[PDB]
């Protein structure tokens, strides 16, 4: 039913997983573990039918996945979840379906649940690899993400006026330069890179850098900033990493901090790229330079909305990640192939993703030029495609990506225990 | 006749005894641990004495 | 014997004066002792009252160390719905007066006691200021036309009777909204509880079946109901009727009622005449004893009664009872009469009516019969050799034990053995041997430890499996609309075309009876050697008359509405139901005999029985209400009450509450017993009750009431911030506050202001304060002290005198700040006002609390297991020098100060900042604070209580049996 | 309801704001200035009544706005006020 | 140090472990409800019935929880005493020990009839030190001999 009702149950199944992980190899004979206690109780909450101790938790977990696949495939049933309003309002829909009745309903304790949740964003060490539930909330309701949760810059990336992509900008960074080119801003897994490439030496002095829309969300702590010539392991040409004990200090400043931040120094720093720009001061002229910020990356407070809402997107087409869904699908897929449905599923999905987009454009019809270059689970790519339709305006596109995602995740969670037989 | 059971028979004879009770004096009800802890005290108290 | 009320919180009428006030008004004329003021400042001090809803506050206890309290509060809240929310302000007094040339109806302040704004104004200085204020009072505190109806009835009514604006008037009274708040809820309560007679009529009359109607006069009265009438509104909601099967008590009542309703009307010939007739058909020799002859005597009417009634209930709900068949001898089937009857009987009852044990025996007794009488010498031998069947003389090897022999015979038959393959397959209604052997319900899932095979269902009724019995959904749509449970009675037989009942089943079993007796044996039963003729006759007439059984089908189908429009019927066999909960009686298939010959079908139905409708559903409402209350109780608590208190203690609260919602001492306990025989509480059964999710919403009435409760809780919760309580009090050598010569309203106090205190020691909590009190040490040769006292001495003492210090008439405080100890304990402060007239003759007696007293406190509570509450007194001297006016030298300045010293001396205190007062200097605003609305109907609603609206059946009439959904 | 009803309420809110600015730094210890009294009374009329005593004006105002956004953002709810009539 | 024997573990604060019974429960299930090689006579004809009855018996075992509650209360308050012990001394002659007979069958109604109270009633208080009179004398007799 309610979009909220689905999330709540996902969180439950996603919690059941967590505890199953906790109980693995910790299930002893005379012990009673708070963990196993939780688990066995959660096993109960699934089925509206019965509440007896589950002697074999495999059974109901299976029945549930099966029921789900059988639901998520038939557009006659799961249709209501593909409406514009389902991803928008918390209005309990007048739908009667065996699945929804037996498995979906509110499950999170209120208001406590939210209280805990917010209290959490302020927690010291949040999960380094968050449940889907968290994204589901950010992507759908636009909720905040933990203030100190780490993130890999490059995912955060999006296309900008200046440079089209990130990964592709690599090959160009390799080719020696014609003449002093324009500034570049690329991002790796564990570090941010910016600088100016040139075949001819460029003077010592002040240089202004405009931090991109996607990276003005970043903030780092425990960082080492230095001059390097590598990007994802690939060599950058048209830049020098040379220096000497005599060279004058090379400091850079950010609007958020009234103090100079040293480069090529053993001190660990913390600064905010949300200031809007970096001011670098080369102490000695260099034949092409590239600065690197390697540290712990976090998304500034109340800004994760840009990333999860697809608001950081300004161009078209654009480079877009997948919010990590790919990493959660693994299990479901391997379970599909197991029973030979990987095929039959892809066809029901294409009907889903299609029928979905349909409801998004008034008047009600498939757009022209819908060329899906990849399968339902390579989301990252399918998103680029949806976001590349010149027919429908940006907003409706974005909305479809988000809505699609939520459904995608919802599957990644419920399918796993699927075994037809 | 309706989810209430009875139909539209006679009149509802309202008993006031059902509210006036338990309202009056407030007697606090002890928690588990507190209750138990208090007993452990008497036991040890005596063993010590 | 639970009788739920339809109006749990009846409205009562109240007068504006009886509203409980939360504020006090003090009036004082502020003057100066230093100057000669022609006009003192008439001042109004608004302070909080002192008894602010105590039953709910309990200042004595701290909700932070007694989670129990909040639980108690939830309890109180509900009782407050009755003590406050249900008492509707209905009489604001007014009189006709004018304001200029314009005539107005103004509230008569004169009768509002101490909220008599008119009198309060006579306090002003000059007669004209009074008059003006008093007239302004007739302008703001007046009765005006109502802007809109205050009571929101959601019903759709005829304009003529629809509540309208001009039936009400809105009064502005000298009460703060906060004060009137609770009483405003009455309108909400008055709404969901009563409605216009009309509605009730519509409800009853429309939801009536075809053969019932309201009485003539009632219909008329309910219809001609004039404007302003209210009758209690019907509460309708689909309940979670499946709970019945969770509680013994609840199920026992379902069964009890299911049975009381059964009523069959059969007509049969004279026991005699039937005898006389067959007596001729068979040629009874009054000397010869033979089968045919004998049975004609065990022919009684009572048997048919019992048999029919059984067939009837066994068809209403499969889970209430089972029958015990009599005379299942090993080879009973060799007695054609008994045999034929048992076979017929199998068409009047669903499998659910017989023990899964016996059902199995029957199959075996039949297999025995087949092998014994219809099997070839060659067929028998093969089976025996392959160990499928045991030889027939092995009388002992056939007695029952798990195996369903018939299924095995059937499974091992050969193509050429046509004779048997027919008998068996027909018996098993067409299912294949491998089908008949299918397990519908694994034994481990039935309270009676025995598999439920298809073969154990196939021979009974339409031959459907016990779990998927075909339902009689004929009245389905009608039930769904009324909001009755979405379940039906078992389909006993189809109803085709125009009022024609099908005998489809009986036919089937007839053809089988023919094929097993009137066709021919291999080795005929001994009974048949010498009586073959007389037998063939009697049996021939028997089969020719089975259609007479149609009569039963009628008497049952006649009450279609009664059988379905009710709560007790069901058609799904819950095998897990404890077998000890079911009722049981004996059944003799032979009794069915006279029924085949005697019963006379009337071929048209003329009277339908009155359905029970919603009767007996109260138990579910009660159950759901229990769960509702529990969940609320646990929500306001934060966790499951049982995690913290003894279940009994929790239940006691739930009881008290639920009972108020339904006006009846309810006992949660009894609903969850171990069985129907044992009344012991079954914590497990209770746990499963709580473990189950909530399917349906509560009826609207209950939902509103509970929501109105929550509002009250939050309302009170808010009134918490006005009771006298600080999170800390200070200990100090000496203190007081005298501000002589001031013109302000405060000129003296037992306490001081916060900024004058210098905290040099801080005692964290009661424990610590208590701990210090107990650390005694030797000081010198004959004296000891204690860490707390020892700390108190470390404080600088400021001479009493220095507090009342004055310079040329104005009080001044040259001294520094008062050294003090800050004790962070919860404490209540007892406020007291004193008026300083100006005549310094008799010093006031101010209550002061000494350090000594605080120690005396800590020693009377040294052992407490939860912090005690210190009541700290604090007096405030109000400037009322206005009544004192002359310029003559009477006494010495020093004397005045000495007077005021009466305020100093206090050692334990709370800052003056703690006291929250509102101080008005212009009467105007004092009024603007004290003004609120109450919209009231001019004429009281006329509430009809004893209205008696009951259905009445119309005469005899043509009854049409709705046909079953066909193809 | 009425387009009129919304205005009358909007006006009240604008009045509350006005008197807040009027009272900023004019809320002294020993006196109940007319402006403050009026502000107090306006708060009182904002809520239902069954909203009880107002100990901290920030709350009822905060609650009201929250409910307003969850309203003005749901087509299903605030639809009525979007039709021509 | 010496204390009485622990009848069963106590986790939580009033969460009594029945893991001990549960073990036997499994064994009982293996003994009868899993089929035999040559079924006991009682089970030839009433096979089903026994299965049902014994199955209820097992499903009701946790009820023994009540005995646990009682015993546990006595070993913490009532009977706890300095001369309690858990060290089995194998050299004591049987003739010296107190004796009585018990019917394990009585445990039947115990299983179907006992009603736990889910809570321990330590209302009593130990007389922790009584009973030394004899020891003391023996102890002195021995010391004086020396």
């Amino acid at each position: 039913m309610s979009r909220q009702m689905w999330l709540d149950t996902s969180a439950l199944l996603e919690a059941i997983s967590e505890y199953v992980v906790r109980c693995n190899g910790d299930t002893f004979s005379g012990l009673t573990t708070g963990d196993f206690n939780a688990l066995s109780n959660m096993f109960t909450q699934l089925s509206v039918s019965s509440a007896g101790y589950v002697s074999d938790p495999r059974v109901p977990l299976q029945t549930m996945s099966n029921m789900f696949v059988s639901f998520i495939t038939s557009t006659d049933r799961c249709g209501y979840m593909l409406r514009k309003t389902w991803f928008n309002s918390d209005t309990k829909p007048t739908v009667s379906d065996d699945f929804i009745t037996t498995y979906i309903r509110p499950r999170l304790q209120v208001p406590m649940s939210d209280t805990v949740r917010q209290l959490n964003n302020l927690s010291l060490q949040p999960s380094a690899k968050p449940k889907l539930y968290e994204r589901q909330n950010a992507i759908m309701k636009g909720l905040d993400i933990p203030y100190s949760e780490p993130i890999e810059p490059c995912k955060l990336f999006r296309s900008v006026a200046g440079q089209t992509g990130n990964i592709p900008m690599m090959g160009i960074l390799a080719t020696p330069p014609a003449a002093q080119q324009q500034p570049f801003f690329v991002a790796e897994r564990r570090r941010i890179l910016f600088g100016i490439r040139s075949n001819a030496a460029i003077p010592a002095g002040a240089y202004q850098f405009v931090v991109p829309a996607w990276a003005s969300v970043l903030s780092v702590t425990g960082a080492y900033v230095y001059f390097t010539n590598s990007f994802f392991g690939t060599i950058i040409a048209g830049v020098t990493a040379t220096a000497t004990a005599a060279d004058a200090a090379t400091t850079f400043t950010v609007p958020t901090d009234a103090n100079n931040l040293p480069v090529q120094t053993d001190s660990r720093l913390s600064f905010s790229l949300g200031g809007g720009n970096i001011n670098l001061e080369l102490g000695v002229a260099k034949t092409g330079f590239c600065v690197a910020i390697e540290g712990e990356f976090t998304i500034l407070a109340n800004r994760s909305q840009a990333y999860y809402t697809l608001n950081s997107i300004t161009q078209t087409p654009t480079s877009i990640d997948d919010f990590d869904v790919s990493d959660f699908l693994t299990t479901f897929l391997s379970q599909l192939r197991a029973c030979g449905q990987y095929e039959i599923f892809s066809d029901a999905m294409d009907q889903l993703t299609n029928s979905l987009i349909t409801n998004y454009m008034d008047p009600p019809a498939i757009p022209a030029g819908l060329a899906f270059t990849s399968p339902w689970f390579r989301f990252s790519e399918r998103a680029r495609t949806i976001l590349a339709l010149q027919n429908v305006d940006l907003n409706i596109r974005k909305l479809i990506v988000r809505h699609l995602w939520v459904i995608t995740s919802l599957i990644a969670v419920f399918g796993r225990y699927y075994r037809p037989n | 006749m309706d989810s209430t059971g009875r139909a539209y028979d006679g009149a509802s004879e309202f008993k006031s005894v059902l509210v006036t009770e338990g309202t009056s004096h407030y007697t606090p009800v002890e928690v588990y641990n507190i209750l138990d802890e208090l007993k452990t005290i008497k036991i040890t108290s005596t063993i010590a004495e | 014997q639970s009788v739920v009320s339809r109006t749990p919180i009846p409205l009562s009428k109240i007068g504006l004066q009886d509203v409980k006030k939360l504020f006090d008004i003090n009036v004082i004329k502020c003057g100066s002792s230093l100057r000669i003021v022609d006009e003192p400042q008439v001042t109004f001090i608004v302070s909080y009252a002192k008894d602010i809803y105590d039953k709910f506050m309990c200042i004595e206890h701290d909700s932070a160390y007694e989670p129990s309290l909040t639980m108690h509060r939830v309890r109180v809240i509900y009782s407050m719905l009755n003590d406050y929310c249900a008492k509707m302000i209905s009489e604001v007094p007014y009189e006709s007066s004018f304001v200029g040339e314009l005539p107005v109806k103004s509230v008569t302040l004169n009768k509002l006691g101490d909220r008599n704004m008119d009198a309060l104004a006579e306090h002003l200085l000059f007669e004209h200021d009074v008059v003006n204020a008093q007239r302004e009072n007739r302008i703001f505190y007046q009765r005006k036309s109502a802007p809109a109806v205050p009571v929101i009835f959601g019903d759709d009514l005829e304009p003529a009777v629809r509540e309208r604006a001009n039936l009400y008037h809105r009064y502005s009274v000298p009460y703060h909204q906060i004060e009137l708040a609770l009483h405003a809820l009455a309108n909400d309560l008055l709404s969901i509880q009563y409605c216009h007679p009309t509605v009730v009529y519509n409800y009853l009359s429309s939801r009536a079946p075809n053969f019932l109607r309201l009485d003539d006069q009632v219909s008329l009265k309910l219809t001609s109901a004039g404007i302003g009438t209210l009758m209690p509104r019907p509460v309708v909601q689909l309940l979670d009727y499946d709970l019945v099967y969770m509680s013994p008590l609840a199920l026992n009542n379902l069964a009890s009622r299911l049975l009381r309703k059964i009523s069959l009307h059969l007509v049969m010939q004279m026991v005699t005449a039937v005898q006389q007739d067959l007596g001729e058909v068979v040629s009874v020799s009054s000397n010869v004893t033979n089968p045919a002859s004998a049975c004609l005597v065990r022919m009684n009417v009572q048997g048919v009664q019992t048999l029919a009634v059984f067939i009837a209930q066994s068809m209403l709900n499969p889970n209430i009872s089972y029958g015990m068949i009599s005379g299942l001898t090993l080879d009973c089937f060799s007695n054609f009469i008994y045999g034929a009857c048992l076979m017929l009987f199998q068409a009047l009852i669903p499998p659910s009516a017989l023990t899964a044990r016996q059902r199995l025996d029957i199959n075996n007794r039949f297999a025995y019969f087949l092998i014994k009488c219809h099997a070839t010498q060659a067929t028998t031998a093969r089976l025996v050799a392959n160990q499928v069947i045991y030889p027939v003389d092995a009388i002992d090897q056939w007695q029952s034990n798990g195996r369903d022999v018939l299924v095995a015979i059937y499974n091992n038959l050969l193509p050429g053995e046509l004779v048997l393959t027919n008998l068996i397959q027909t018996y098993f209604r067409g299912n294949t041997a491998q089908q008949a052997a299918e397990i519908l319900i694994p034994a481990d899932q039935t309270s009676y430890g025995a598999n439920e095979t298809r073969a154990l269902s196939a021979p009974y009724l339409f031959g459907a499996p016990i779990n998927m019995l075909a339902p009689d959904a004929r009245l389905s749509t009608y039930k769904r609309d009324l909001a009755l449970p979405d379940r039906s009675p078992i389909l006993i037989t189809t109803v085709e075309g125009q009022n024609s009942i099908s005998i489809e089943n009986l036919r089937h079993k007839t053809g089988l009876i023919r094929a097993m007796y009137l066709n021919g044996f291999v080795t005929q039963p001994p009974a048949w050697i010498r009586n073959a003729n007389s037998n063939t006759a009697l049996l021939s007439r028997f089969l020719d008359a089975t259609p007479n059984l149609l009569g039963i089908y009628e008497a049952i189908l006649a009450n279609t509405y009664a059988n379905a429009v009710n709560v007790y019927c069901d058609s799904v066999y819950r095998a897990d139901i404890p077998i000890e909960w079911k009722l049981h009686q004996s059944v003799d298939p032979q009794d069915l005999l006279f029924g085949v010959f005697g019963i006379v079908p009337q071929y048209q139905i003329l009277n339908e029985a009155v359905p029970d409708f919603f009767a007996g559903g109260e138990d579910i409402l009660i159950l759901q209400l229990i769960r509702a209350v529990y969940d609320t109780l646990s929500n306001k608590l934060g966790r499951n009450p049982a995690d913290i208190f003894h279940l009994e203690e929790v239940f006691k609260v739930i009881e008290e509450i639920v009972s108020v919602l339904v006006q009846q001492k309810i006992d949660v306990r009894k609903y969850f017993t171990e069985s129907m025989r044992s009344g012991s509480f079954s914590k497990p059964r209770w746990d499963n009750f709580l473990r189950r999710p909530v399917a349906q919403r509560l009826p609207n009435l209950y939902s509103v009431i509970m929501t109105q409760a929550d509002h009250v809780y939050n309302y009170m919760t808010q009134l918490t911030h006005i009771i006298p309580i600080t999170d800390c009090f200070y200990i100090v050598k000496n203190s007081g506050f005298v501000d002589r010569g001031s013109t302000g309203p405060v000129i003296a106090s037992s306490s001081v202001y916060e900024n004058v205190l210098k905290v040099v020691h801080t005692i964290a909590d009661f424990d610590a304060a208590n701990a210090l009190r107990l650390q005694r040490r030797r000081v010198d040769n004959t004296s000891y002290t204690d860490s707390l006292s020892d700390m108190f001495n470390g404080l600088r003492s400021i001479s009493s005198s220095e507090f009342v210090r004055s310079v040329n008439g104005r009080s001044v405080f040259t001294e520094g700040r008062i050294d003090a100890i800050k004790v962070n304990m919860r404490a209540k402060f007892d406020l007291q006002f004193i008026t300083e007239e100006g005549g310094y003759s008799k010093p006031p007696n101010v209550k002061k609390l000494m350090f000594s007293d605080f120690l005396s406190f800590l020693d009377s509570h040294k052992s407490d297991y939860r912090p005690p509450l210190l009541t700290v007194p604090i007096t405030i001297g109000l400037n009322n020098l206005g009544e004192t006016n002359s310029n003559t030298l009477r006494m010495r300045s020093e004397a005045i100060d000495e007077y005021f010293s009466s305020y100093v001396g206090a050692q334990i205190l709370v800052p003056i900042n703690v006291v929250d007062t509102r101080v008005y200097t212009e009467f105007s605003e004092l009024r603007n604070f004290f003004t609120g609305d109450v919209v009231i109907r001019d004429d009281p609603f006329d509430v009809w209580d004893g209205v008696k609206a009951t259905y009445i059946p119309i005469g005899v009439h043509g009854v049409r049996l709705d046909p079953n959904g066909d193809q």
